[PDB]
């Protein structure tokens, strides 16, 4: 079993869309203040799943990315890749030259 | 702020750490049965010693937390099944007598010893002494002489083991707030919290009750026929009026009666339905039996196994390279990796055990969608009925044919049916009266009802009344007789085999009418019929999380346990014994005495 993939499991409200948490302060589960210590109501909200050879489906380890498209007022950097026919020399064409 | 929170955010917390160890405890296992030295000893109990602290370290952190408040009923099993203290409700050192007497006891039971005398020698183990003493014999004075050493020499010197034994179950009992120690053991049926569908602790005693009179019938039906063949096998051996003597059952502890199945059987010159000649003569292996076992069990509707199920487990003895235990064990880890130990050779029974491991790795990933402390059936019958249903089920000579296992030109003959049944009463109702006998008198001797010095007067006048088993000498008061068995010396129930018997047969009946199935249940087909594999895996994921009798109800649809099924399907075998035992008496009487 790994235990090198961490990860966040108890928070004190919802995240934003396109936020990453740097602060790692302990979770607050009662009235009492956590003095940056556990106990009844102070726990670590830090953990880490295992993952093992021998794991099934709905354990294995899955990388996945997240692509964000937007556009505002800004030149295009990233577009599709443009194709490019085979031209003829002497011939009634229509011909399409970089625009 | 709240209290649920916090028990949500603990749950979260020991879930994930104990998922883990029981992963760790698993492989180490696994590589010690596998990998026989002097290194996975060692770190299996390493590891054993390291969840038992960590699980008791977070129980005690758990007691802590309420349980009132919570309105989660999953929560509150959750945390009724964690907050356990188990032994720790006592002191210090009685618990570390009580662990010292287990420990002793445990390994003085599992050796044995004959010692025959006038014999310095071949004082064997307890595998192969009275085992293989009492397999194949068929003589009354070496059977007598081994009951008789087994029940004396052996029942003297637990007597006061015993006592301290129950002696300190009844304080833990009264320790962790129960009236007795049964009362603890028949607390884990109760189901509370849910309106409608709560089952109490008191009609547990009643319904099984009701079920052991309505079985009766048919217990002396059978016993009728065990002693008219005993009689015209064995004249002048036992008396028409009288019991059974204790050593001519087969069995030491009389569970299985399958020794006198060749002995008793009334047409013993048809040949059986046993297909290990079938399959030895060609190319199969165990491979090709569980290729056809998946297939039977996807067919049926269940979920198909995982791409380390196929090439973890060891399904061949590796010989004398290395030490490997071929005892079948249902390895389950919850965490997607499930594996099979046995060495399944090409016989039938062989065959019938890998489809219960099988069914009870299908149970294993149905149930694994929950979270460790919920693993597990609703009982602790259900684990075992859902395998037993899928061995049952593969047992029928029609899918036996549809494989190629039985030939497509054999013949029906409704004496092999009659044999079949016959068999089966005699393995499985064999045991009913005498568990059911020994459930109550632990119970009784728990609560306190039983005089100290009257045990063994009840047990035996229990085992003369309500079973049909007389002893042929009498015993004095200082040899324990009850102690003689495994459960009651290790610490495990007994009414688990008869729950389990209940359920499995409810089990089948509710797959057989499913399936739209005409005709009697020994020849019912449960393949082929995808929607009551689904039914069935709908109540297969439920695990803990739900009652039991809602369980059932979804399945079967009675409110408690049902024991209608075993008598349709025991139907045709009791007309059977009813026409043989016409020109027989029925029954025993207690007034005979074969001293
Ligand atoms: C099992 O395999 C069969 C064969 O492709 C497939 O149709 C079925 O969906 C699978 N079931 C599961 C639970 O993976």
């Amino acid at each position: 079993g790994n235990y090198n993939y961490l990860y966040r499991l108890f928070r004190k409200s919802n995240l934003k869309p396109f936020e990453r948490d740097i602060s790692t302060e302990i979770y607050q589960a009662g009235s009492t203040p956590c003095n940056g210590v556990e106990g009844f109501n102070c726990y670590f909200p830090l953990q880490s799943y295992g993952f093992q050879p021998t794991n099934g489906v709905g354990y294995q380890p899955y990388r996945v990315v997240v692509l964000s498209f937007e556009l505002l007022h800004a030149p295009a950097t990233v577009c599709g890749p443009k194709k490019s026919t085979n031209l003829v020399k002497n011939k009634c064409v229509n011909f399409n030259f970089n625009g | 702020s709240t209290i649920e929170e916090q028990a949500k955010t603990f749950l979260d917390k020991f879930n994930h750490e104990a998922e883990d160890l029981f992963y760790q405890s698993s492989l180490a296992s696994w590589n010690y049965n596998t990998n026989i030295t002097e290194e996975n000893v060692q770190n299996m109990n390493n590891a054993g010693d390291k969840w038992s602290a960590f699980l008791k370290e977070q129980s005690t952190l758990a007691q802590m937390y309420p349980l009132q408040e919570i309105q989660n009923l999953t929560v509150k099993l959750q945390l009724q099944a964690l907050q356990q203290n188990g032994s720790s409700v006592l002191s210090e050192d009685k618990s570390k007598r009580l662990n010292t007497i287990l420990n002793t006891m445990s390994t003085i039971y599992s050796t044995g010893k004959v010692c025959n005398p006038d014999n310095p020698q071949e004082c064997l183990l307890l595998e192969p002494g009275l085992n293989e003493i009492m397999a194949n014999s068929l003589d009354y004075n070496e059977r007598l002489w081994a009951w008789e050493s087994w029940r004396s020499e052996v029942g003297k010197q637990l007597r006061p083991l015993y006592e301290e034994y129950v002696v300190l179950k009844n304080e833990m009992a009264r320790a962790n707030h129960y009236e007795d120690y049964g009362d603890y053991w028949r607390g884990d049926y109760e189901v509370n919290g849910v309106d409608g569908y709560d089952y109490s602790r008191g009609q547990l005693i009643e319904d099984v009750e009701h079920t052991f009179e309505e079985i009766k019938p048919l217990y002396e039906h059978l016993h009728a026929y065990v002693r008219a063949k005993l009689m015209n096998a064995y004249p002048s051996y036992i008396s028409p009026i009288g019991c059974l003597p204790a050593h001519l059952l087969g069995d030491m502890w009389g569970r299985f009666w399958t020794n006198l199945y060749s002995l008793t059987v009334p047409f013993g010159q048809k040949p059986n339905i046993d297909v290990t000649d079938a399959m030895v003569d060609q190319a199969w292996d165990a491979q090709r039996i569980f290729k056809e076992a998946e297939k039977f069990f996807v067919s049926v509707g269940l979920p198909n196994m995982t791409q380390g199920f196929w090439e973890n487990s060891m399904l061949t003895d590796p010989g004398n390279v290395q030490k490997a235990v071929c005892h079948p064990t249902a390895w389950d880890l919850g965490k997607g990796d499930f594996r099979i130990l046995m060495c399944t050779k090409v016989t039938m029974d062989d065959f019938l055990t890998a489809h219960h491991e099988m069914g009870h790795i299908q149970y294993d990933m149905a149930y694994a969608a929950q979270p460790f402390l919920l693993r597990n059936g609703a009982n602790e019958g259900f684990h075992e009925a859902v395998g037993e249903i899928m061995s049952l089920s593969a047992a029928t000579p029609k899918h036996l044919k549809s494989i190629g296992l039985l030939s497509p030109d054999f013949q029906e003959d409704n004496e092999t049916e009659i044999n079949f049944l016959l068999k089966q009463a005699l393995t499985i109702v064999g045991t009913l009266p005498f568990t059911y006998m020994l459930e109550k008198w632990r119970w009784m001797v728990f609560k306190g009802e039983i005089p100290k010095d009257q045990w063994m007067k009840k047990w035996w006048e229990m085992k003369r009344e309500i079973v049909g088993v007389v002893e042929p000498v009498p015993h004095d008061e200082t040899y324990c007789d009850p102690a003689s068995l495994f459960h009651v010396s290790n610490d495990y129930s007994f009414i688990r085999y008869y729950t389990r018997t209940l359920y499995q047969f409810q089990f089948q009946e509710a797959l057989c009418q499913a399936a739209k199935h005409e005709g009697p249940l020994h020849k019912c087909d449960i393949s082929n019929s995808t929607e009551a594999g689904q039914k069935l895996f709908n109540m297969l994921r439920l695990g803990k999380s739900e009652p039991w009798t809602l369980a059932l109800e979804n399945v079967v649809g009675a409110k408690n346990m049902n024991v209608r099924p075993l008598l349709n399907y025991f139907e045709p075998l009791f007309t059977w014994l009813k026409d043989q035992n016409k020109n027989s008496f029925v029954g025993w009487s207690t007034d005979w005495s074969p001293y």
